[PDB]
């Protein structure tokens, strides 16, 4: 039916405009080359990326965390020495210390240690300046644009079944189309679970993102580029460019045994081979679409923290 | 049945390791266990200023080794990998007779008939495919700048 | 208010100066009229080297690359390794394979020339239909997924470099501290 | 473009948080007299010194010096952090708010939020 019905009954000669290169189409009639690398993807909704880590301490200090606790016991045992040299510092030292580092308003005592009140000052001054250099490097955390996904394959977790997972996502194409002679020739259970989810049209599947009565939606590659450059508010943006699909091409289908066929071929050889073709795609694609709170996993900790006082609490 | 494979090193793609003890690969395993499928190929060191004459049978693996694996799977026929002579594509240069522009490299040696199928990555332009008939091409790849 | 300033310098230095410190814009004239320090290359008869000079500006970079012309592009990653080059152009995914292998190669975000690599063949085969046949039949399929999942794929801004002459210069006043700490004793 | 100016303090901000440190210090309280009473004006003066921990600007603690640190590191690091987000998020507000150009794609198809018109019968029209 289609094009196909037209090209392959010889009541059309060739199909000028764009087709999907597959098995089967390949079999009944020859392609010319791609001319386009056009493969396959998945639109979804929204990555929504915000910048906020779960975690405080080890993407941060790793390798200064062990010099700062053994530079910390070095001048705590220093304040041991000085306290027993000449009314709590036997071993006490450690809190007045990370007391004193920021300074939260904590009476601890009245330092007539010389040498303690020396190494409290330059433990302070190094105090502000490693603050100073969290903070920038907070900053700087800051600075990257980066995005957290949820769909990192076509083998994915949640493809098994949406039961395990919390919220029920939805995916599903068009009918009579080769995306679904695709799938079925990768898996039927994936049929199994669109044929449910199943809707009408591109753009309405389109307006169903825009609303969000859709999550995913499996299609060509450039078009969901093209349609995701003109995004309002630039939310519906891809995972990727084809790197977990068949990564396929678009290709002019002509009858087997057209002496046009060559011609046709050099010609798009000339085309891509000049700018040309780069011109046509300035022409027809963009590409201006560029690149608050995740907390409580250190609440996690504050609760470890919290058993483990109550640990040494009962002894 | 007798398929002269020429290729070049192609440094993702061709790994050229020599023989451990007499003309053998070694069974080294990839990073989830699957062992590396290498291919007995003959190849030199280097060109006519590095090596004066040295090529001998090495081990060449890597992505396309596996692939024409794969085609041996798929179609019943039998091959031979060799290396490429020199360290170029093959371009139309001139031949010394009045400034005469022809082909040589992996073309000179396919159209000379010492070789048979070109396994190589190589760049589908206008004049190559006038005069020889290609593949669809299985890689979808395009060029870029690299900086420090 | 000078410590608050000195904090807020401290992030300041770290603010994103020097973005990009190359002319990565491929239509951006200065590498049509380039300098003694832009070192562009290409390989020995490359079809890059077609490709530009069927074009008809490509004329200043052709006459770079051809008193730079290499045998290898192993010694592009030689020369580029020992810094002699500043710019190559290259396909995309083995760029990404080697910037995987070393950080310091880094590629560049503008995509040119989409182009397709297939098998060098014959004229009319038997041994071409059933080829390219057996090729999409490897399209079709996860074959080169997870060829690329095996290497391809497979992939090989902190307190990190604010610390360690921090480390040494605070460890070496204490230890002097501690040194005045007993001279001072040694006075009482 | 112009947009004029809370900074998004306490109220367009999320208000989950500034609760969830009530609770939070109201289960430290909890715990430190727990603690109190299993001891291995003493009240209040606990609950100021719970307070004044976070003021920012100390009755028996034998084991509870571990909890006072840990619950004053983990508040000046939490204000640390939403000092550096309020500053990212005043001065990196600067989205697209123009058309950036004539060669826009996304004015090739407006709609009726893009109103853009010119005079009746201008050169620039022809
Ligand atoms: C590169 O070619 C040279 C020259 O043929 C090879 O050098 C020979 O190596 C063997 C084994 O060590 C020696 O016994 C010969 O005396 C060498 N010949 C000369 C003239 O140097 C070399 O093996 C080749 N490179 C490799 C490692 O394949
Ligand atoms: C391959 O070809 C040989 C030719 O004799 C034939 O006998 C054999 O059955 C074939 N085997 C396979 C693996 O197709
Ligand atoms: C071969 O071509 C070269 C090009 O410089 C030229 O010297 C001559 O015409 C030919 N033969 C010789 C003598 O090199
Ligand atoms: C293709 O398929 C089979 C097996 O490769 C072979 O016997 C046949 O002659 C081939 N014919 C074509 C169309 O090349």
């Amino acid at each position: 039916n289609g094009m196909i019905g037209e090209v392959v009954y010889q009541r059309a000669v060739m199909a000028v405009g764009s087709l999907t290169i597959n098995e089967e189409r390949s079999e009944v009639v020859d392609f010319s080359v791609p001319f386009v690398e056009t493969g396959i993807s998945v639109m979804v909704s929204r990555s929504n990326g915000t910048v906020s880590p779960s975690a405080f301490l080890e993407p941060f200090s790793a390798s200064v965390w062990v010099m700062m606790f053994v530079m910390l016991l070095i001048v705590s045992a220093i304040a041991v020495f000085v306290f027993e040299y000449f009314s709590f510092t036997i071993g006490k030292a450690i809190w007045l210390l990370w007391g004193l580092v920021f300074n939260n308003s904590v009476p601890v005592q009245n330092p007539k240690g010389t040498t303690s009140k020396i190494m409290v000052s330059v433990w302070a001054f190094f105090a502000v300046i490693f603050l100073a250099s969290y903070t920038a490097n907070l900053a700087a955390f800051m600075i990257q644009e980066e995005f957290v996904d949820q769909v990192t394959g076509l083998s994915d977790k949640k493809f098994q079944r949406p039961h395990d997972y919390s919220p029920p996502f939805r995916f599903g194409t068009v009918p009579a189309g080769s995306t679904e002679r695709n799938i079925r020739n990768n898996y039927p259970y994936m049929h199994q679970y669109m044929t449910r989810f199943n809707q009408r049209g591109v753009e309405d599947a389109l307006v169903s993102l825009k609303t969000g009565k859709l999550d995913a939606f499996i299609y060509d590659a450039a078009v969901l580029n093209y349609k995701a450059g003109r995004d309002e508010g630039c939310k519906l943006v891809t995972i990727g460019s084809g790197y977990i699909f068949a990564t396929t091409g678009y290709g002019i289908a002509l009858q087997k045994g057209s002496p046009w066929k060559r011609q046709i071929d050099l010609a798009l050889l000339q085309f891509v081979g000049d700018g040309e073709m780069e011109e046509l795609e300035t022409l027809w694609l963009t590409g201006i679409c560029h690149n608050i709170d995740n907390m409580a996993g250190v609440f996690y900790m504050l609760a470890a923290a919290m058993a483990l006082s109550l640990i040494t609490f009962i002894w | 049945t007798r398929l002269k494979i020429v290729t070049i090193h192609q440094e993702p793609f061709v790994y050229v390791k020599p023989t451990m003890s007499d003309g053998t690969c070694k069974e080294e395993f990839t990073v989830n266990g699957d062992p590396v499928k290498k291919v007995i190929c003959t190849g030199p060191n280097d060109t006519s200023p590095g090596s004066p004459r040295h090529t001998v049978p090495q081990c060449c693996y890597g992505f396309c080794i596996d692939l024409l694996i794969k085609l041996a799977r798929t179609m019943n026929f039998t091959y031979e990998v060799h290396l490429v002579a020199d360290g170029k594509f093959g371009t139309q240069e001139r031949v010394n007779n009045s400034n005469k522009k022809e082909w040589n490299g992996m073309m000179g040696e396919l159209l000379s008939g010492q070789a048979d199928m070109i396994v190589a990555p190589l760049t589908i332009n206008n004049e190559r495919a006038q005069y020889i008939e290609f593949s669809k091409p299985f890689k979808y790849q395009g060029l870029t700048i690299l900086v420090k | 208010i000078i410590v608050a300033s000195y904090t807020a310098n401290l992030a300041a230095f770290l603010v994103l100066d020097r973005p990009e410190e190359r002319i990565t814009g491929i239509n951006d004239p200065r590498l049509r009229n380039p300098s003694d320090k832009f070192i562009y290359a290409t390989v020995k008869q490359s079809s890059v080297d077609i490709y530009f000079r069927r074009q008809v500006e490509l004329s200043t970079m052709y006459r770079h690359m051809e008193k730079h012309n290499y045998e290898s592009a192993a010694e592009a990653i030689q020369a580029v390794r020992d810094n002699k080059l500043h710019a190559f152009i290259w396909d995309s995914a083995v760029l990404e394979f080697e910037a995987s292998q070393k950080c310091d190669l880094v590629t560049t975000g503008e995509l040119f020339f989409r182009s397709g690599f297939g098998i060098g063949m014959r004229k009319d085969s038997p041994w071409k239909q059933n080829v390219s046949l057996s090729i999409l039949k490897s399209h079709e399929n996860g074959f080169m997924e997870d060829l690329d999942k095996t290497w391809v794929r497979y992939q090989e801004t902190l307190t990190f470099e604010n610390m360690a002459g921090v480390f040494m210069l605070v460890a070496g006043g204490i230890v002097a501290g501690i040194f005045l700490i007993f001279i001072e004793i040694a006075y009482k | 473009k112009e947009i004029p100016r809370l900074d998004s303090f306490m109220q367009p901000f999320q208000s989950t948080l500034w609760l969830l440190v009530g609770l939070s210090v109201h289960v430290v309280a909890v715990m430190l007299y727990l603690l109190d009473r299993f001891s291995p004006l003493t009240l209040s003066s606990a609950m100021w010194f719970s307070w004044g921990v976070l003021l920012n600007s100390a009755p028996r603690s034998f084991s509870a010096r571990i909890l006072g640190m840990v619950w004053a590191g983990f508040a000046m690091i939490i204000v640390a952090s939403y000092t550096a987000n309020l500053a990212a998020f005043l001065v990196l507000d600067r989205p697209e708010e123009r058309i950036t150009g004539i060669n826009d794609p996304r004015l090739r198809n407006p709609s009726d939020k893009f109103i853009y018109a010119t005079v009746k019968q201008s050169s620039v029209d022809i």
